[PDB]
C-alpha cells in the first residue's frame, strides 16, 4: 500500500504497508492483537543501488511493512527502483515473493583542447565570446564513451592571428541549476 | 547480527554482508566471547600515484596506481582480500595521440591501476599527454572521473 510516497528525497524514509491474503481465496489475514500469524519476511531493492530496504513488524500488531531509504539523489541512468519482498512462516516450510516498481590554454603548437565533462543530465557549454573562441560538441561514435555519461567539447581559437587571455567558457545543466565557468587563453 | 539490516544485511551463519545504503552501523558476534565491529559505507575522490614514471620511451609501459576514497570524509577504501569493492573504471588519453591507456584490477587484490603505452616519440606539437580516469560501481548507479 503505496500511500503516494514518490521517492524524491534521501533524508526521508518510504514506509510501505503490507497486506497478506489466503491462497486460493484472496481473503486478508486477521490483523488482531490476540494473534501472531508467525510471519517472517525480507525486503530488498533489485537492479539499482539508489536505495536500501528492509522488512518490519509494527510493534504491538499484526501489521507489517517495507521500509525503504535512498543512498543518494536519482540520476537519469535509473529506469526503476525495483522493490522485492519475500514472506514465509517462522520455520520456512514455504516461501512466497513479489517484485514491484518504485583554466584552459591553447597555442600555435596546441590549437585545440578537449573538455571532458561527466553528467547524467545534459550539459550546455558556451563561450561568452564567439569571435575570439570556437566551441563544438564531439560526437562519441564509440558506445564505450556513452556508457561513461561523458560529454565532450572541442575548444579552439577563432583565429590563429589573435592571441587572447582569460575568456570565460560557461558550462550549465539542462535544468538551468548547476553552473560552472572555465577561463581560456590563446598564446 | 547487524545493528541495521537496511544499511548492511548479513548472513547469521557465514558472516557474509552486502552494503545496501550509505551510512554507519555494526556487525555483532552474539556467542560468548561476545563482540562487535562498526562499519561505514560511502567513492568521492581518486588519487593517482605517479611513482616517478616520466614518459621517455615508447617500448615501456607506465603503470600508475589508483587509490579510492569515501564521499565527504576522504578516507581510503579497505584494500582487504575478504572484500570486493565492486569497482569498474575506464582510463584514456585526451588531447594527444602520443599514447594509449586502459584500466586494470591487480589480480588477487583490491588494488587498481591505469596502464599507459606510447605510440611514438614526442614531437614539439604536444603540450601534454592528458590522462583521463572514470570509476563506477559494477551497475553504474553512479560515475566519478578526473
Amino acid at each position: 500500500d503505496f500511500s503516494d510516497q514518490i521517492i524524491n528525497n534521501s533524508k526521508k524514509r518510504y514506509e510501505y504497508n503490507l497486506k497478506f491474503f489466503t491462497a486460493g481465496s484472496d481473503i486478508e489475514l486477521s490483523q488482531d492483537s490476540t494473534i501472531d500469524q508467525n510471519i517472517k519476511g525480507i525486503c530488498t531493492i533489485k537492479e539499482s543501488t539508489f536505495a536500501t530496504a528492509f522488512f518490519e513488524k509494527v510493534k504491538g500488531k499484526e501489521q507489517y511493512r517495507c521500509v525503504v531509504q535512498p543512498s543518494g539523489v536519482a540520476t537519469s541512468s535509473i529506469d526503476k527502483v525495483t522493490l522485492y519482498v519475500e514472506v514465509s512462516n517462522a520455520h520456512k516450510t514455504y516461501q512466497y515473493d513479489t517484485t514491484i516498481n518504485l583554466k584552459i590554454q591553447l597555442s600555435p603548437r596546441q590549437s585545440t583542447f578537449i573538455l571532458n565533462i561527466q553528467s547524467s543530465s545534459p550539459i550546455f557549454v558556451e563561450s561568452s565570446d564567439n569571435s575570439l573562441l570556437s566551441v563544438q560538441q564531439i560526437s562519441s561514435s564509440g558506445g564505450d564513451d556513452q556508457l561513461n555519461n561523458l560529454y565532450k567539447y572541442a575548444i579552439q581559437p577563432m583565429s590563429v592571428s589573435t592571441s587572447f587571455q582569460n575568456v570565460p567558457l560557461l558550462i550549465s545543466s539542462a535544468d538551468g541549476k548547476s553552473k560552472t565557468t572555465v577561463t581560456v587563453s590563446y598564446s | 547480527s547487524s545493528g541495521d539490516p537496511s544499511i548492511l544485511q548479513v548472513d547469521p551463519i557465514t558472516g557474509k554482508a552486502t552494503a545496501i545504503a550509505a551510512g554507519t552501523t555494526t556487525i555483532n558476534y552474539i556467542r560468548n566471547p561476545s563482540s562487535q565491529t562498526q562499519v561505514v559505507i560511502s567513492i568521492g575522490r581518486i588519487k593517482v600515484d605517479f611513482s616517478d614514471q616520466i614518459i621517455n620511451n615508447s617500448k615501456k609501459r607506465y603503470e600508475y596506481n589508483l587509490k579510492f576514497f569515501t564521499a565527504g570524509s576522504d578516507i581510503e577504501l579497505s584494500q582487504d582480500s575478504t572484500i570486493d569493492q565492486n569497482i569498474k573504471g575506464i582510463c584514456t588519453i585526451k588531447e594527444s595521440t602520443f599514447a594509449t591507456a586502459f584500466f586494470e584490477k591487480v589480480k588477487g587484490k583490491e588494488q587498481y591501476r591505469c596502464v599507459v603505452q606510447p605510440s611514438g616519440v614526442a614531437t614539439s606539437s604536444i603540450d601534454k599527454v592528458t590522462l583521463y580516469v572514470e570509476v563506477s560501481n559494477a551497475h553504474k548507479t553512479y560515475q566519478y572521473d578526473t
